[PDB]
This record gives C-alpha cells, structure tokens and sequence, in this order.
C-alpha cells in the first residue's frame, strides 16, 4: 500500500530523522513506544499484532555515538534493534573513507536491513534518503548506498534531503571536497533533490525564531517542519491534497535538473504576542520573500520551470486563486518560454502541528513552495568556488588519495559539476 | 441495436460518469436502490438501453467503474448512487498512473486492462443486442488518457462491428496546472482519430470561460464544471432513451453526422446554461432557446462556430412546446446565416422533439455539431504540445516507460493532418 | 489554479 | 367536336368505360441484357462479401501491428533497467576493485620504505663491529 | 382465383401495411380476430382457415423487430399468422448496403420460404405489391434484394411498388437521398409499375385539409390507405377497371422504364369541418386536376399525358361523370402526347369510401382516385438527383457504403441509369417520328 | 576511534608525560591510587580514551614508560600519581644513551625496541578500536630522539592505518644539556617529516622565553618550562576526553590541520600564561583570551606567526563563557588580520568551546596553529647543525656508533626542503 522507506545516513541524517519522527508521531497520534488510541500514515508505518506503529525507516552511521543516543532516548522501543545500525569507527571528514575503507565493511548488512524492510512492501514507492554534504559518512556512504539501492531497486525512486555546508554552522574545511565528490557520484542514482542550506535556516532561526546562537534541536526542528510538508501528501489522504509525486512531474522537467527551491511560511516565535492571525495572500506574499528559503540564492534574477503550492490546515481555494494572482502583477515571476506559467498547488486538511516544548508557534495555516528555478545553480557555484581554491593547491587531495581515491576522481567530479551549471544554464535560455 | 455498456475510466471519466447516472436515473424514475418509483411508463419503454433487469425490481446500470487509484473508486461508491452500480463492475488498481499516458497505456494500465475486457465480456453476452459502447474519460491524465485508449482499442479488435462513442475531456492551463496534459491529449487524440466512431468534445476551457464569464463563479469548481457535462450528456442521450420519435440508435446517428471517417468530432452545447443553486423563474420560448444555441457561448468546445462551416447539425429539444415553432426557427437560423452551413450536404441540420423535459427546466436544447472550427481545439493542444516538445521537455517520463520520441512525432502529425483535412472541407465548395 |  | 363514349366492361359493384375526347395527333411505328439468373446475383452478393470481410481483416491486421507494439515497448522498459542494473553493477565493481587494487600499493610501498629502513640499521650495527 | 400477395418492407412498409389491412378488414366487414358475418373477390387479398377466419395474403418484414413486436401485440394480433410477421436483431441504419448486402444476406431465404408458402395456397397467383420507403436502409436495401430474387423465383408476375418519398418536413435523414438514387436503380427493370407517395404532398393536405398543423404518421398512414384501397377496389371486390394487376402496365405504362403513375385523391374532408352540404361530382372531378390533391409534388401542367385512369367510389353514375369530363374539357388544357389519344378510362365501383370511426376523415357518399402517367413526375427524380450530386461531388458519407462491401462505380452507375430516366422522359414527350 | 595509547621515552619524555597524567587524572577526577571521586559525570563519559577500566572502580592509564636510564623512571613512580601506572609498562635499560641519537636510535635503543613493542602489543590488543598513538619526547637528547623515532617507525610497520601523534620538544642553547642537541634535532625532524601524522612542536627557546621575559624567573627550571608544556597538553586534548564538539577523534583533526603530508608541524600556544602553582588568578576576558592568539610571547614555538601564513587553525576555549561572544572576537581577528590567512582555504580557523576549566585557572584558551612560520625554528636548527657539520664536529660521536657522513648530509637535505616547502606556500597566491 504504496509504502516509502526512509534512510537516514550519518550524525545530521539521524539527528534530522530523530526530529522527523518525533513530529511524525505526533501528527498521526502515535507515542513514543509505538501505540495510538481511538490510514495514510501507513505508507511510513508498519504495524505488529501487539498494534505497534514501527517506522518504516533505518539509521545508519560508520560511528556509534549518535544511533546511540536515539538507543537511549525518548523513542527508544519505537524502533526496532535491528533498524539502528553502527560502526566501530568514523569515516573522519574523508569522502574516500565512508565511500570505500570504512563503508564496504558494512553496506551489505544496510542493504540486507532494507531488503527486509522492502518485503513488508506491497507496493514501495521508493526511499528518503537524509544526509549531510560535508561528513565523511553523509557523503561517501550515502554515494555508495545509492549505487547499490539502484542495483538492487532498479529504477525505484529515490529521493534526497541533503544538508548544505554553511561556514557560521560548524562546517570543516573538506566540507566542499565531500560535497562536489558526492553530488558528482549520487546525480544519476538520485530522481529528486532538495538541498537545505544551513545558512538560511541559521538566518530564520535568528531573524524569525529569535534565537541568537540556535542549536542543532532549534535547526532540526524547523527542518522538520519543511520535510513534514513535502510528505504530509503521502501520510495523509486529503480532498484538495495533491501528491508530492505530481508536483515531482511538474517539478523535474529533465533528469539531472532535479533540484528544487523550498520555501516556508509562516514561521512565528513561540514568545511572540499570537493574536495577529494570518492570511493566505500574506503567506503567499511571503513565499516570495528570499528570507523563507531553504537554500541561499535569488529567484528573482532567474527564471522558473515549476513554481508549486504546498498548503496545509485552514485554506479555502477562493483565498488561494486570489493569493496567486494580485502577486503576479506587483511581483516579477518570469517562467521558461516552453513552460507554462500557474502554480500547481495542493491542499491538506491536517493543520502545522509543533513539539510542545519547542520553539515555533502553532498556526491555523501554513504553505511550503517547491519551485524549480534556474537560480539554485548559485548554491553550486559557490561550492565549486572553494573548491576550486583548496583543488588547485591540491590542499587536503593526500588523505583521499591515501585511502584508495585517485586524482582523477576529484577532476571528473568537478567537469561534472561544470557541466550541470552549464546545463543549468542552457535551460533559461529561449527557443527559437 | 439495443443495448449500451457504459465503461468510466479515470479520476474525470468516473467523476463525470458518475454525474451521468444520477441524473438519467431521476429521470428514468429509478432512486439510488436501484428500484421504479416514477409516474409514466414512458421511463420505463427503453430502459433496457443503459440499465439490467436484475431478480425482482432491481434497475442496474450496465456500468464497468476503471481506476488505476483506489481514491476515485470510494469516494464514487460513497457518493449519491454509490449503492446502484454492480459491485463486481469495479475494477482498481493500487498503484495509479501519475498523470501519465505512457503509465496508462503500457505500464499500469496493460496489467488491469484483461480484468477489465473480461467484465466488458460478462455485461456484452447478457445483451440481446449489443448497440455498442460508450466511455467517459479526460485526455489530460494517464489512465482515462492512456488506458481508455487501450481499453478502446482491445475492444475494437473483439468488437469491431460495434459503434464506439466516447465522451472526452479536452485539458486547458486554465483548469489544471499538471504541466504533461498537453502530451497526454496529443497521444490521446490520435487514437481516437483511429478507435472512435463518434467523440464529444467536452471542453475544460469552454467549461471554464461558461462558469466564470457567464455563469459569473469567480473560482469555478470540477462540480460547477460536471454540472454543465451532466445537462450535455442527458441531452445528447435523450433519442436513445426515450420514445421521443423511436427508431434511432449510435449507428445512424454516426451513419448521418459522419461524412468522412476521421471527421468524428462533436462540438457539444446545451441551452439554456444553468447553475446548480440559481433558482429561476418559469420562462423562456423557443426563439431564443434556438439562438442560445447556437451561439459560441453555448458551445462546450472552445472554438467560434463562425470561423469554420457545418458538416452537420443535430438539435434536441425537450419540454412541453410546439414543434411547428421550432422547425421554423431553426431555418431561420440556417436561411440567416448560411456561409456556415455546407451547400453540398443538403437538410444538414436534423432536428428531435421530446415531451419529457429535465429536473427543474421547463424546457431546454441540446446542440450536437459536426464543424470545421473544431480544428480550434486541436491547433490549441498541437501549439502546448510543440512549446515543450521542441525542448524535449519531461520526456524522460515518457521514455522511462519505453516510449521513443518517434511515437511523439508521429503523435503530432496526425494531430496536424486532422487539422488539415478539416480546412480542406472548410474551403470546400459545390461551385464544379 | 485551485478549482476544487 | 364531340365525345366518343368507346365503352368497357361491367360487373356486380363496378361499371367500366372509355371517353375519347380528341384523338391521337399521330399514327406509326415507334408509338446483351441476358439478366437476371440467380447465378448473376450470387457473384455480385460473394464479392461484395469478399470486399466488406477483406477490410474487416486489414482492419485486424493494423490492430494486430498495434498489439505487437506495445509489445515492443513493454520490452524497452525492460530491457534498459535491465541494462541500467547491469552498468551499474560492473561500474561498481570497477571502482571497488579500483580503490582496493590502489590503497594495497600505497600501504605496500609505505612498508616498503620502512623495511629499506631497517636494513640500513641492520647495516649500521654491522658498520660499527671492527674486531682490531 | 385472381389472388395478390402483398409485401411489406422496413418501418414505413409495416406501417403503412397496418393502415391498409385495418381498412381492407373495414371495408370487407372482417374482425381484428380474423372472423366475418356473411361478393367473394375479397378471397384475392385473404384466404381462409378450418375456423371460417380470413387470414391476409401478406408478409410484413423489417430487419429491426420494433414496428412488427407492436403488430404482434397491437389489435390486429389475431389477424396475421405468427410465420408471416418476420423480424432481425439490428437494423440498415439508413444504409442501403447494409439492408441489401449485409444484414439482407441474413434474412432472405427466410422471407422467399415464406412467400413460396403464401404462393402454394394461390389458384392462381396475379403477382405481388410491395410496400416500402425510398429513405430507409431495409426499405431500399431489402426491397431491391427482394426484387431481384422475386424475378428470379417468380419469373414474370406482375410487381407493384408503393414507395414512400422522402420529404424534410416529414422526417429525413441526410443519407435518404443516396438511399432513393440506389434502390431506384436496383428495382427498375423488376418493377412492372410503381406509385411514389411524397411525403411532402400528404403532409400538406394533412394541414390544409384535415387541419393537423403537426401530423403524426398515424394521420399520414391513414391518409395513404385511403388512396391505396382506391387502387386495389378492382382486386378486392366484383369492379370493372383495373380487375388484375397486368391491367394496371396496360391502362398505364406504354415502355417498361416508364413506369410511375401520379395519384391524385378527393375530396380529403375533415371529420370536423362542421357538418356542411355534400358536393358531387364535377366538383370532385375539377379536384383531380387541382396540384393540391397529388401524391407526388410536381406540375402536370407543364407536362405531356400519355394515360388517364378515373376510379369513382361510391354512388356516382355515368350521366354524372360524362357531362364532368364534358366541363373539364373546355377552357382547361391537359396536353397528351402526340400518339396517345386524348381522353380516359373511367372507372365506378359501388362499394362506399369507408373510413376508420376514431379517425379524422369524414365520410362521403362519393370519391374519386386519378391515376394518370405524365412526363411531370421527372420533376420529382430532378429534385432527388441534384441532392445526391451535391453529397457525391465530395463523396461525403460514401465510406459507409463502402465499408459494407459495395463500390463506388455502383452510386455513378445508379446516377447514369437516373439521368437516361430523365432523358427517357424528356424523349417521349418530344414529336414520335 | 576510541582508545589512544601513549608512549614516554626518555629524561625529557618521562618528565613531561608523568606532568600531564597529573593534570588529566585531576581533571578527570582521579586520585594518585586511581579511584574516580569527581562530581559531574562528563568526567567518566571519554574516560575511555586515556585509561583502562581495571577489577574494580579503578582507571589506569594506558601508557608504556621508557628508558634506556633506571633514574627518571624511578623517580616519576616516586612521584606524584606515579603509583598510578602499570608496573609491567616500565620498559627501562641499564647503558643509557648518553644524549647521542644514534645510541638509542642503532646501539642501545634497537636492543630494547622489541620489548617495549611487547607493550604495545598488549595494550593495542585491549581496545575496542584503536584510535592511534601519542608520544612525549625530546628531539635534543639520545633516548627520546633516536629510539622514540625507532618505535614511531616500528609502530608504523605494525599499524599503517593508526594516527601517529607526537609532543616534540626542540632544543636551545639558552636552555641546554648537550653541544650536540642540533645533530640530534635534525636526524629526528627528518622522521617525524616521513612517519608522524601530527606533530606539537614545543620549543625549549619559546618556553625559557616565556618563563624569562614574560613570568620574570632569572634562572627558569625544567619545572616552570614543563608547567607551560601541561597546560599545553591539557588544553590540546580536551576535545578527545570531554563531549561537545565530539564526533571528534585524532583522524578527523590531522584531515582539517594537514593539507599537505609533511607540513603536519604545529604552532602550539596558550593564554593566560601561568607559573608553577605561583598563580594568585585574575579574570581573563574572551577578547582578550583571544588577543593572545596572533601573541607571539604566547606561542610554545619560537616563531613569529607575523612572519608567515596560517594554513589552519584550531582554538579552543575553556570555561563558563559565552560562545556567541567567542565567535565574533574570532571573526574580528580574521578580518582584521586576513593577509595572514590563507585564501585558499576556506574557513580555516575552527573554534571548540569545553566548559570544564583546567586546573586554578577559571577561564582559558589553547591555540593550535599550522603556519608557515614555523620554517624559523627549522631555520635555527638548521643554521646550528651546520655550524657544527661545517667542521665536522663531534662527528666521532655518531661514526663510532656505525654512522655514516651521508646520513648527516641527507638529514640536512631533507630539513632544507621542509623550509622550502613551507615558503612555497608563504607565497602561494589565489590567482584573484
Ligand atoms: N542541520 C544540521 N546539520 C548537521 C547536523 N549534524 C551535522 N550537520 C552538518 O553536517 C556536516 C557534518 O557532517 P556530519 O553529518 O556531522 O558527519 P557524518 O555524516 O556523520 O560523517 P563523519 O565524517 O564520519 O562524522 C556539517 O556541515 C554540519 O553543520 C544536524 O544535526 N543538523
Ligand atoms: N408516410 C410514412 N413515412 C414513413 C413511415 N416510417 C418511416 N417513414 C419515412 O421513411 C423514411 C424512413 O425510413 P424507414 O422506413 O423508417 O427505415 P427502414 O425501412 O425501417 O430501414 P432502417 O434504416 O433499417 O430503419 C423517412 O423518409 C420517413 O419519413 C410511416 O409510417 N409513414
Ligand atoms: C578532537 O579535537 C579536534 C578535532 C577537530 C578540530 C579541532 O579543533 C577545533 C579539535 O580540537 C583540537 C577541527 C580543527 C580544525 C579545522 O580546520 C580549521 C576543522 O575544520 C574542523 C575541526 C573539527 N570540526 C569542527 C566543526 O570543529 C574536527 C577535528
Ligand atoms: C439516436 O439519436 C439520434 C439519431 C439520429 C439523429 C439524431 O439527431 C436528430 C439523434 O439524436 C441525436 C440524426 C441526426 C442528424 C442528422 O443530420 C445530420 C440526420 O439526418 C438524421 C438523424 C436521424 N434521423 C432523424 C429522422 O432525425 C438518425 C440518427
Ligand atoms: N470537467 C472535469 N475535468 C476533470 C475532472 N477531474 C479531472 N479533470 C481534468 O482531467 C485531467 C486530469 O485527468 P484525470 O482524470 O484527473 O487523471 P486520470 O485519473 O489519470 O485519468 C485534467 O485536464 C483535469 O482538469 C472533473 O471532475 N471534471
Ligand atoms: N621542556 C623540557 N625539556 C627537557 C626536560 N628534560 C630534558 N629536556 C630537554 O631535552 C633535551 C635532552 O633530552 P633528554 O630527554 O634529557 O635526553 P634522553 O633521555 O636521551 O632522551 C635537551 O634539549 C633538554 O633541554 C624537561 O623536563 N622539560
Ligand atoms: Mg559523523
Ligand atoms: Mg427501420
């Protein structure tokens, strides 16, 4: 019953999965120990005869210490053993190390993991797969488990949420290396992308939730929300509710060109004086504003070749066609010459819940724009810049090389790279 | 040529059909049990055309339900007259078609389409003598598109001395935002050039523009759509259902509104346009019924009946008036305006009268329309079609399902040879 | 556009 | 003139007679078929069948050329994840294969140099042993 | 006995077919169970059975089984044997080819097996009179096919049509024209005489006269049955005129090809038109040569006669109907053909016009039936030709008839055989010699 | 990446390394019998790394202990938490090495390596993962220069894939033993350039320094110099023995610190600077904490970062401070100071923050520095060894231990291209 698997790789993979979850269970009832009192939600949910809701996830990470803190915390018992899978030691920053040293020693006990997760299936629509750019297992092991997923799965869909390197929270200085090495290798594995620039929820965190110095929870728990929304389609069944597979079709419009924009509003303060309310041109308005996107970069000197609508809790569609003209007009939202313009826009019934001993305030309605634009490419370009700086020193080249890597690989990577910016590129240009 | 299996295919085509049955069974005098309760015995003379004789009394729609999703097939069973269609008519699958034909008319739709033609089987050899086979569907999405097409198909090759006439729902950017419609209704086109005896052209454009321009709903709804659809196929179905003036079936109609094989293609309206809580007094005489239409604001095509010629005209009119009235109206009409009528097909336009008027109108016309201006429609879908396919545009999705750009070519020149052989007859003149 |  | 009643017939409930008013303004002359045969008609009727089943079959030959195509596509479908399975596989393998044969001779070659090192230091032990 | 069977053929046939044995029944004093009271020529259109019932010398037939189901349920159920009403599953569909080449091919074996039964209980068989629509698919398909194989089973007896005429006021469908032109062509040379019906023309004495402004075909049928009995009173009862049916090709048709009599009727009198003064002959005879009271819509005037046939119904006697034609005559022109002479062959039957008591037409003491053979029926073969060229020019619904198994040479073949008709009539009406 | 072994060799070796198991036992909670008694459980939660868990509630470290002289040994078990130590870990000899590398490198030290590797062997083999080694020793002497590169080297071939960290103290003639200290320097650097991963240079000229000008001691003691050394010590560990930062292990810090493999020579430094148990403590300010980053008195090598190009910097930060605070002096510093930073290296100054202070000391700050710099104490040693070389001095020494000329000569070469390296990339530019 058109199941999705979920995969979390490396600390950001499970600790992003830990907040998921924990917003999951709320949304659908379920508690901590996997009961829920007296559906949709069984496309992430499998049940036992004891009427226990397990996850249809697994963890994974070449090091202990993270799997081991959801082992011993709050939602330990929702999970099964088996689902939390660790290593002895890291792949220390090195792309070369969770890809091939420290990740074939245990790849094929992920896979066998999620071959019998894959069995509880009659009908596996695809997998999730959560992972930062930077670390040395959210990269290289993620590569290798993709490879080996499109082995095993053939063309079963994947798709990505993947953490985007930000200087301002604790990047490292291979993080660019690991980044391009990983985008290069994952790009033909992976059917859609959408990347999370730690910068920009860094920004939000600070100029919405006021939050001078957020935390991974504070960073997590507002990623959480956004990841709810794109998959709230899937875990519920809603009249008005457009699947996240239909706006996926209007979403990628070429293969490699699978990485959209994500936008949020609104996002409120938990302290902030709750008797404003909120409009749907206003939420509309502000979907448009570049301080709500999940990735740094300006659409407004870009152009678009899908611009969606993902709204959820109290939306009429009379507020909503209104909402997407009147901002047409005042707004400069210039598509393809071969796409057509109108937003594709879902509705759920299922207002934006939020964790009680959280930061962000409770709202009657909530939007998350999907878009693809050609401005993402700008995200790409300043990954490549650096490592463009550290590559032609050949600075940090030795501990990847060491490990099995051959400079050839860190070449190819990068003309790949050259080439989605280029193919980025030819795609904004007009027909004759 | 006697009895008539109805098939719905899709999320449109069940949604549409599913209107169908509620009105005709009203009028037929049949509650949503399935039992008689109506006045005249007049609903009862030809009810063996869409409904069973079941073991007592028990009318049952010869009705084969068809999904790929599981959604459309509850919510119909749920609806008003849920509980009068053959529980063993409904066949579902569980993975849909995601909006696409290629899905429908290979992948998922060649894996139901057996089940299917076994039901079609079942309800053809309970016919004393099968008149043939009508199907409602939209040529936007991917199983009413794509495995409509197919089922028309594999029933042409078992039942090729059948009439089949389908009831087809052109896309519009205006009411949908699903970026592939243009591509679904080029492939769909195609096939029904080849399969089809006689298509209605139902229009979601004109649909639209009827709703918002003159029906004056600012955001219309699929209801406020399906009820415009519903008024159109009671009127066009009325001949074959009740003994206003017998002896009429699909195949002469097809026999004298289609003078050239290919050229198939109705131009449907109705008169007067109705809304579903406008409560309107006891009016209107027939001269301005016949105006109504024949007027482009009547048309459920979106084309102006002025910019090409009749082959052929078809009127319905229905209620308690007088037929001398009516025949000297519709000359007028023909003698007034008569560069829009072709010379060399003379007595053209064919007029029916019926004493049985529908629920709430006094009395009302129906319009079917063999015009060259429908050409209008297809240069429409052909210039959506070519502004993606010169940039070969989310053809992935198409090829993914083994599709080659060929198929897409050979899609778009027939699409662009119907249009010329419709201005063939256009400047077509019995002067030599 | 959002037809409902 | 006049009028010539020539007179007809008569029976029981009828009475039947001729009235020639003007006569005729003229006098004279003008005031392979081989059909029908149930032979004839057959021929006409058995090729007129011919024709009507003929195009029913060519009609079935096209629908015939429509089923094996789709057909053909099923197989595309199948064919490609097949291969795309295939070249990712041996793709794969030639990487592995690739970072182990390379990581092997960096650790050999690392050891290399530490076991000429301690031939040197073999040597240098040697080197200070002078029995005089 | 001087017996006919008669055929009727598709929705028009049928029913025209059940106007005409209702008045026959009427006329002859038979129940709708098929029993009498008791001059015996009634016997030559029914023949009788163990239980003194008289059982019409008729085949209804139509490839669809509506029109004949209402037959078999209607008053006149215990009237026709079961065998003689015969019916298919689906119909021509206003298609020629599909009522002679195939849906007819299904059925016609078992329409000639039931009219060799009909034929075994004749003395003496005078031949056949076949009811039918130019318009329809089983009334021009079946009805050609059926000829044809009535000249081949039947050799030379003689065969009478009454074809209805299509009229767009009347019904009609686009393709009734095709059908006409094809069905014409096909029957010809097995027609010995043949008396077309327009629609059109009842239609409007149905308006002006029996004041109907919407005449259903039951008014239509009722109208035709009328003029039908006139024609066959000679057959039906002891009359003088018309006695057989080789009488009728010699009292009209002078070359085969030539052979579509003009019917004129009167007086059409409203059953409601108050309760005015009766009006005799001379009045009734001025009627016959008024345009209003045709069958077919056409103009005399301009044309040639070469026969003229006069049935008076009723009380009329010849010092009447002498000093009618006497007036008639003078002042009014009425040009015959060069070799022909100028006059007629009156005919008075005593039998009354009888009329149906729950119908509209009013009961005379008196009625009169013109049958005359003039070079103005062409007009209405013009009207009917220019129609199928403007639909052949473009071969506009030609796939249909294709797609049955016919070819297009056939519709050029049909069109060339209509216009030497044209011409045919265009040469008699010239100079002879 | 868990448990690190640690190996002492030498006067020097011993007496630096028997300091900082003083220090870590305290900080840790450990009393001289190696009970825990500490307060918050932190203590215990990395305890792992440096101690083994004996029968019982005892912690003894994993350290191996070794001479080729019984004096220094006997007197750290004497010592202060010299009880505290494995009695079969004392690996000593009787001979000595009478501060001549090649002794204890060749003669002395290749009879005593075995049984020292024995040691290591044992306490390799009791770890769950092995996360490297570390070694305290002097470059100036015999026993800790020679036969502490003899272990790295036999250590090496045993365990390629362990991280090799040393604390390597330089020699000075204002603080001195021997005239031929420069001989013995440069025959070590020459081994720490090709097996050490990591390397702290601790410099005797910047500690006498320190202790002279700055603490204001007229006769400085290998006690004031060695309290310096601890501090260092401490502070550079603190994120392997207590969580925040953690996910952090001796791998991932050598991946950030070294973009080239030999140039693995780190700057060490720290602030306040403090003398021996003479600290009365004054409240030290987080930018002026970080004031003494760039402080040249405040660096543990003899350099002047001024002169040269940081390629990465680590800093961490010890105490109750706020960490907001922190990130924006670090920020100001590079800013302020950017032609002293490397452009391209991208965010090459990371910052840590452990709220556990050290010991007397509220709030503190160590610095770990990889600059260019640092060529200046190479520059020294080798401008001393040729002196020296030049006139072949003391050379009888190294001959009459099996030595040869070409040994010293390459020793030199070697040193001279690690200063060439260094000044290759001084001045590397970014081609802007
Ligand atoms: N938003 C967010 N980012 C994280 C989180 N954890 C780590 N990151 C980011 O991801 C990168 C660190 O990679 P990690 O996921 O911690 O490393 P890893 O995948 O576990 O692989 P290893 O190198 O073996 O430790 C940096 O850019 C961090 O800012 C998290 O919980 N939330
Ligand atoms: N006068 C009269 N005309 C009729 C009647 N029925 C049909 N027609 C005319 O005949 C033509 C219709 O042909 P039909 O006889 O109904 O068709 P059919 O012979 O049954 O053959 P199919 O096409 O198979 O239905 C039109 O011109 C009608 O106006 C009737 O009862 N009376
Ligand atoms: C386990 O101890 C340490 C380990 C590391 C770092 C470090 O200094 C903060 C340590 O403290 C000494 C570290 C160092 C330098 C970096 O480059 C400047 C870097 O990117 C990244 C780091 C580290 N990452 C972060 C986010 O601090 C990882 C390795
Ligand atoms: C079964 O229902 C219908 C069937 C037909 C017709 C029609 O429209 C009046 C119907 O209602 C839709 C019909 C239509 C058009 C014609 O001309 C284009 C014609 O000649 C003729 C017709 C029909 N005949 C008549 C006399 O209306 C035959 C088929
Ligand atoms: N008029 C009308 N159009 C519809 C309705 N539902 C969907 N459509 C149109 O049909 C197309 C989508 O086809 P759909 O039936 O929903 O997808 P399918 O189930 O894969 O065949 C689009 O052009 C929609 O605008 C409906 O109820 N009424
Ligand atoms: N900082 C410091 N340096 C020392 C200490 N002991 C000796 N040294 C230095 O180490 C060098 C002598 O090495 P040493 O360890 O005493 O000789 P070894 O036992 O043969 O390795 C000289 O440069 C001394 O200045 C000490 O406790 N602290
Ligand atoms: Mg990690
Ligand atoms: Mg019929």
């Amino acid at each position: 019953m058109r199941e999705c698997i979920s995969i979390h790789v490396g600390q950001a993979g499970v600790q992003i999965g830990n907040a998921c979850w924990e917003l999951y269970c709320l949304e659908h009832g379920i508690q901590p120990d996997g009961q829920m009192p007296s559906d949709s939600f069984n496309t992430f949910f499998s049940e036992t005869g004891a009427g226990k809701h397990v996850p249809r996830a697994v963890f994974v990470d070449l090091e202990p210490t993270v799997i081991d803190e959801v082992r011993t915390g709050t939602y330990r018992q929702l999970f099964h053993p088996e689902q939390l899978i660790t290593g002895k030691e890291d792949a220390a920053n090195n792309y070369a190390r969770g890809h091939y040293t420290i990740g074939k020693e245990i790849i094929d006990l992920v896979l066998d993991r999620i071959r019998k997760l894959a069995d509880q299936c009659t009908g596996l629509q695809g997998f999730l797969v959560f992972h930062s750019f930077g670390g040395g297992t959210g990269s290289g092991f993620t590569s290798l488990l993709m490879e080996r997923l499109s082995v095993d799965y053939g063309k079963k869909s994947k798709l990505e949420f993947s953490i985007y390197p930000a200087p301002q929270v604790s990047t490292a200085v291979v993080e660019p290396y690991n980044s391009i090495l990983t985008t290069h290798t994952t790009l033909e594995h992976s059917d859609c992308a959408f990347m999370v620039d730690n910068e920009a929820i860094y920004d939000i965190c600070r100029r919405n939730l006021d939050i001078e110095r957020p935390t991974y929870t504070n960073l997590n728990r507002l990623i959480s929300q956004i990841v709810s929304s794109i998959t709230a389609s899937l875990r519920f069944d809603g009249a008005l509710n457009v699947d996240l597979t239909e706006f996926q079709t209007n979403l990628v419009p070429y293969p490699r060109i699978h990485f959209p924009l994500a936008t949020y509003a609104p996002v409120i303060s938990a302290e902030k004086a709750y008797h404003e309310q909120l409009s749907v041109a206003e939420i509309t308005n502000a979907c448009f504003e570049p301080a709500n996107q999940m990735v740094k970069c300006d659409p407004r000197h870009g152009k678009y070749m899908a611009c969606c609508l993902l709204y959820r809790g109290d939306v009429v569609p009379k507020d909503v066609n209104a909402a997407i003209a009147t901002i047409k007009t005042k707004r400069s939202i210039q598509f393809v010459d071969w796409c057509p313009t109108g937003f594709k826009v879902g509705i759920n019934y299922q207002p934006p819940t939020v964790v009680p001993g959280g930061d962000l305030a409770k709202v009657q309605r909530a939007v998350c724009m999907l878009s693809n634009t050609t401005a993402i490419a700008e995200a790409w370009a300043r990954l490549d810049h650096k490592f463009d700086l550290m590559y032609a020193k050949r600075a940090f080249v030795h501990w990847y090389v060491g490990e099995g890597m051959e400079e050839g690989e860190f070449s190819e990577a990068r003309e790949d790279m050259a080439a989605l910016e280029k193919d980025y590129e030819e795609v904004g240009v007009d027909s004759v | 040529m006697r009895e008539i299996v109805h098939i719905q295919a899709g999320q449109c085509g069940n949604q549409i059909g599913a209107k169908f049955w509620e009105v005709i069974s009203d009028e037929h005098g049949i509650d949503p049990t399935g039992s008689y309760h109506g006045d005249s015995d007049l609903q009862l003379e030809r009810i063996n055309v869409y409904y069973n004789e079941a073991t007592g009394n028990k009318y049952v729609p010869r009705a084969i339900l068809v999904d790929l999703e599981p959604g459309t097939m509850d919510s119909v069973r749920s609806g008003p007259f849920g509980q009068i269609f053959r529980p063993d008519n409904f066949v579902f699958g569980q993975s849909g078609a995601g909006n696409n034909w290629a899905k429908g008319h290979y992948t998922e739709g060649a894996e139901l389409v057996d089940s299917v033609l076994d039901v079609v089987r079942k309800e053809s050899e309970s016919c004393d003598c099968l008149q043939g086979f009508q199907l409602t569907h939209s040529l936007g999405g991917g199983t009413g598109s794509g495995m409509g097409t197919l089922l028309i198909s594999k029933i042409r090759e078992e039942y090729p001395d059948r009439i089949m006439n389908t009831f087809s729902v052109m896309p519009s950017p205006k009411v949908s935002d699903t970026v592939v419609e243009p591509y679904n209704a080029t492939l769909s086109v195609h096939q029904l050039v080849e399969n089809t005896d006689e298509t209605y052209s139902i229009d979601n454009e004109a649909l639209y523009d009827i709703c918002f321009r003159t029906l004056k709903l600012t955001t219309p709804t699929y209801g406020d759509l399906n009820h415009l659809v519903s008024a159109t196929m009671s009127g066009v179905t009325t001949c074959l259902r009740f003994p206003g003036q017998l002896n009429a079936d699909l195949r002469k109609l097809a026999v004298n509104m289609v003078p050239f094989p290919r050229l198939h293609f109705f131009m449907p309206g109705f008169a007067p346009l109705t809304s579903r809580g406008s409560q309107q007094y006891r009016a209107l005489t027939v001269p301005e019924l016949t105006q109504q239409m024949f007027d482009s604001k009547n048309m459920m095509a979106a084309c102006d009946p002025r910019h090409g010629r009749y082959l052929t005209v078809a009127t319905i009119f229905r209620g308690r008036m007088s037929m001398k009235e009516v025949d000297e109206q519709m000359l007028n009409i023909q003698n007034k305006n008569s560069s829009y009528f072709v010379e060399w097909i003379p007595n053209n336009v064919k007029t029916a009268v019926c004493d049985i008027p529908p629920r709430g109108l006094k009395m009302s016309s129906t319009f079917i329309g063999n015009s060259t201006a429908i050409q209008e429609l297809f240069k429409r879908i052909s210039e959506q079609f070519t502004a993606m396919f010169r940039r070969k545009a989310f053809l992935h999705w198409y090829t993914g399902e083994g599709m080659d750009e060929m198929e897409f070519t050979e899609a778009e020149s027939n699409m662009n040879d119907l249009v010329s052989e419709y201005q063939q007859y256009q400047d077509a003149t019995a002067d030599e | 556009y959002v037809t409902g | 003139a006049d009028m010539e009643v020539i007179e007809l017939n008569k029976a029981t409930s009828g009475q039947s007679w001729e009235v020639i008013l003007k006569p005729p303004s003229f006098d004279g002359v003008p005031e392979r078929r081989r059909d029908p045969s149930l032979e004839e008609i057959q021929k006409k009727l058995e090729a007129a069948e011919e024709r009507r089943k003929y195009q029913e079959a060519e009609l079935l030959k096209h629908l015939a050329e429509k089923r094996e195509h789709e057909r053909e596509v099923i197989q595309k479908a199948i064919e490609e994840n097949n291969n795309f399975i295939k070249m990712a596989k041996e793709k794969l393998a030639q990487k592995m294969e690739s970072n182990k044969e390379n990581r092997e001779a960096h650790l050999a070659a690392m050891l290399e140099r530490l076991q000429e090192k301690d031939k040197h230091a073999e040597e240098v032990r040697k080197n200070k042993e002078l029995k005089e």
